[PDB]
């Protein structure tokens, strides 16, 4: 068939009219980014000749070809480390929650470490490890265990001082005031979320159990991690293969050469061995040069992601997810990072009649913030991002210029207290 | 079959016409002995950069 | 070590800050004298004084400069293939 | 070490070059790594035989550089991306993105030109000396609830105050730094105290 770009929507717009959301919910979303890749290393000497003194000593005609390789490949693996630090070394202290849990409803349960392992890992992390020849690989830095210790901390900052440890030092604020600035950070007052402090938390704490049923139940939800891993060891697994190739030669072993025919002959049969494994360790070699690059990039990504979203408040759209950014929280993942990324999304709006101004005493009056806003028989002003009408007064407008040059404008009263 | 490397008492169970067995990149990973018909685990001799 | 076999460094039970990396978590550095090697610390812990009812603000500030170093261009070499290879 | 960045650009450039010239020593399986010294040698039949080895050798030799210089062009050219992109975000205005412009709030940068790049002074505000105080989320007045304009209500533990959030300022609560949504049956945690009205 041909594929739908999705269904039509046609938007009810006109000159006077204006949608309101009355609702809201809080939603979350799982972003994946690779940052780092298995530390690998080919010893470009013993790949091509292994043992044998007679090849060696061959190899060492094609002058600092195995000793480029061999940088490229140390060059790599010291980027991982770099990669891993730069994304989560960015907190200076270790913080850890309190023994009481007294965030004002918000359950955090799930992203804090769960104590009762003998692992540091969260609940969601354990979702996201548990599915996700001169040939050596080496280890990286971090541990797992210490990448997470570096999560937690990020954690704890987060929930314990918002974003304030991210730019100074740790400042404490109770939880339901951070989130109330996080409302204001995105044009929605704070006494919404009072208002609505227990919808808010039942809303947010539905959405993290919704991660794990996600993560557990679609198998692909971390394909972008095993994608990495999958590429990186084919790659290997094609490399050591070549080593079964004659490329034009006798037979593909040394020894099959050396034991059968006579060293000016044999030099030669060993020749297109040493061309013929030279490339393809070449080939290797360019190939995760190339793959480094884009985990860089995702890394460098991940590492702004991680300044941006979860050390702060984003104004970025979809930078931090869909829906305006509230807050984020890290998790380890194997070779990579997993974003929480927690939303506002307006959800029941409605039709209201709408007016650049109001003119009163023969003079245009604007709202100071909101929009004006009318029911079929009266106006209220109020904020745009969420429905909550209110008298229009001189205290949430101001005035400026005659009613004579605002088009659209209409008649009201303007209260004065 | 030739090479070098640590040979070791294996685990493994040959089919009684096997001689040596092979990993997912085709290399040599363990062997049958001839006279014996015990099967040995052949590993990497140690090696890595200082 | 996960890394491999360290010979001359002492190991200690202390964890430091990261000198010099040997990996898995292990680094190594010269301490009063000898090298040592530890587990290296990620950084000190701090327990934030969080309540319900409490909130900490700024008195004072200061002003910090910090520096920050980017390449922005490579030597603009260029090479004639010909005369390289044959001369 | 504090401009090893740039260095290292220098470096590994000049590393590329000489790995370069050096490879002209090579004999890649010919008789010998010049030119002149196969010719007065052999006969052209076999010359030509050698010269292909040294060829093959040296191409592939170049070629390496070649492939190399691109996958490093495409790192400093990210580089250069992200400079140009601070320039602007950093130096012709004030980002609200953390560590984009140094740690802290950004105020202000201010370039300097270095061999080969770029580096930049950020200029940040950084809290200093903080204090702790009791909070509540609003005001309970005459039933009404007062929530703060900008600020946040604080107390020293006999009165409470309204302050900016960066910076303990304390003023008066009053109706000018407040404003009254719901009431205080709703609010969880409202305290009860006195609203100035001027
Ligand atoms: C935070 O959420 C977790 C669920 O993720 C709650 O733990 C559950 O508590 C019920 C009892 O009401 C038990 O039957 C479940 O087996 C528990 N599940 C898990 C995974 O532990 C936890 O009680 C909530 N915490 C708060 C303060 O509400
Ligand atoms: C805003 O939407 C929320 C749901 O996202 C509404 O809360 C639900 O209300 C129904 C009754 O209609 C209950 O059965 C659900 O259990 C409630 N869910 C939660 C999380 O509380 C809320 O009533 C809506 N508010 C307005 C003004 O429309
Ligand atoms: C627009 O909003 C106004 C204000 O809420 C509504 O007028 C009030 O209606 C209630 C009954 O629900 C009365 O008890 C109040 O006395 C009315 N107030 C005033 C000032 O008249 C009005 O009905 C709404 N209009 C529409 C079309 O929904
Ligand atoms: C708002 O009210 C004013 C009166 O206060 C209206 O002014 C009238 O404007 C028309 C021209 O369109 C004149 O012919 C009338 O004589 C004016 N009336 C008076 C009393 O001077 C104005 O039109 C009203 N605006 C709207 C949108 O209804
Ligand atoms: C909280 O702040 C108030 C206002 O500054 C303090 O009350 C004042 O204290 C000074 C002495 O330092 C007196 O001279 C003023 O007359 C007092 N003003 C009022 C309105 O009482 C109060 O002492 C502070 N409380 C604490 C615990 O520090
Ligand atoms: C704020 O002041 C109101 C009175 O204006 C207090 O109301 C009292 O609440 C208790 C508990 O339900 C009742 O037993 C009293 O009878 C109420 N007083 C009156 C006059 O009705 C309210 O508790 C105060 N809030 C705080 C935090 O002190
Ligand atoms: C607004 O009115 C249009 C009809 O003109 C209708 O199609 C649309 O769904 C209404 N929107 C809302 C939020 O009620
Ligand atoms: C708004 O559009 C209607 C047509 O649907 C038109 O009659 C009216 O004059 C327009 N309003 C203004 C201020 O021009
Ligand atoms: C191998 O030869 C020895 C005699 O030297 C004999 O004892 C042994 O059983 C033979 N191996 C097998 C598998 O029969
Ligand atoms: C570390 O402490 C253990 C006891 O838990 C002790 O047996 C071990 O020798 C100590 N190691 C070092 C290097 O101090
Ligand atoms: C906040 O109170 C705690 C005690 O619970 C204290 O240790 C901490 O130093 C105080 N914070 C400041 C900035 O004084
Ligand atoms: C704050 O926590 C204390 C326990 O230390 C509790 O008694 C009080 O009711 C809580 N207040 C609010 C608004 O949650």
């Amino acid at each position: 068939y041909t594929m739908s770009l999705g269904a039509e929507n046609s938007v009810a717009y006109s000159n006077n009219s204006i949608a309101i959301p009355t609702n809201f919910t809080i939603s979350v979303t799982t972003e994946i980014l690779p940052v780092s890749m298995t530390k690998t290393s080919v010893d470009c000497t013993m790949y091509i000749c292994g043992d044998s003194t007679e090849c060696s000593n061959l190899l060492l005609q094609y002058g600092s070809f195995c000793t480029q390789l061999n940088r490229a490949l140390t060059g790599i693996a010291v980027e991982q480390d770099k990669n891993t630090q730069e994304v989560f070394a960015q907190v200076k202290q270790i913080y850890k929650t309190p023994p009481i849990k007294d965030f004002g409803g918000f359950n955090f349960s799930q992203i804090l470490p769960d104590p009762s392992k003998p692992s540091k890992r969260s609940p969601i992390e354990d979702l996201l490890f548990n599915k996700v020849n001169g040939l050596t690989v080496l280890p990286p830095l971090l541990t797992d265990e210490m990448i997470a210790q570096y999560t937690s901390a990020l954690l704890a900052g987060t929930i314990t001082s918002g974003w304030t440890f991210g730019a100074g030092p740790a400042l404490q604020i109770p939880f339901p005031m951070q989130m109330a600035y996080r409302f204001n950070g995105i044009g929605v007052t704070q006494n919404v979320l009072y208002e609505n402090q227990k919808l808010i938390a039942n809303q947010f704490n539905s959405a993290i159990g919704k991660i794990q049923d996600s993560l557990s139940s679609t198998p692909s939800a971390l394909g972008k991690l095993q994608d990495v891993v999958n590429q990186n060891a084919q790659a290997l697994n094609t490399l050591v293969k070549q080593l079964s190739s004659n490329f034009g030669a006798i037979s593909s072993v040394l020894n099959d050469i050396l034991s059968r025919l006579d060293p000016p002959e044999a030099e030669v049969q060993i020749d297109r061995l040493i061309t013929g494994r030279l490339q393809s360790l070449q080939t290797y070699v360019t190939q995760q040069l190339i793959r480094a690059a884009e985990i860089r990039a995702s890394a460098n990504l991940a590492a702004t992601k991680m300044s941006e979203c979860v050390l702060g408040q984003s104004k970025r759209v979809d930078f931090c997810g869909k829906g305006y950014h509230l807050m984020s929280f890290p998790q380890s993942a194997p070779h990579g990072v997993v974003f929480l990324h927690v939303t506002y999304v307006p959800a029941q709006e409605k039709n209201f009649t709408t007016a650049p101004a109001i003119c009163h005493d023969g003079k245009a009056h604007f709202p100071r913030e909101g929009v004006f806003v009318s029911n079929g028989t009266h106006w209220f002003v109020t904020q745009r991002n969420f429905y909550e009408p209110q008298i229009i007064t001189t205290d949430n407008t101001f005035v400026s210029g005659n009613c004579d040059v605002v088009i659209g404008i209409v008649n009201n009263t303007v209260y004065d207290p | 079959l030739t090479g070098t490397g640590v040979l070791t008492e294996s685990n493994k169970k040959f089919l009684p016409f096997q001689q040596f067995g092979r990993d997912i990149a085709d290399t040599t990973d363990a062997v049958r002995d001839p006279q014996t018909l015990e099967i040995l685990d052949i590993t990497p001799c140690s090696f890595g950069g200082v | 070590t996960r890394a491999g076999c360290l010979i001359g460094a002492e190991h200690v039970n202390n964890s430091y800050e990261c000198d010099i990396p040997i990996g898995a978590g292990i680094c190594a550095s010269y301490q009063t004298q000898s090298i040592i090697a530890y587990t290296m610390s990620l950084g000190a812990e701090n327990s934030v004084a969080y309540s319900n009812n409490s909130i900490a603000i700024p008195t004072n500030f200061t002003i910090s400069v910090t520096t920050e170093i980017l390449p922005v261009s490579m030597t603009k070499t260029s090479v004639d293939c010909t005369m390289y290879i044959c001369g």
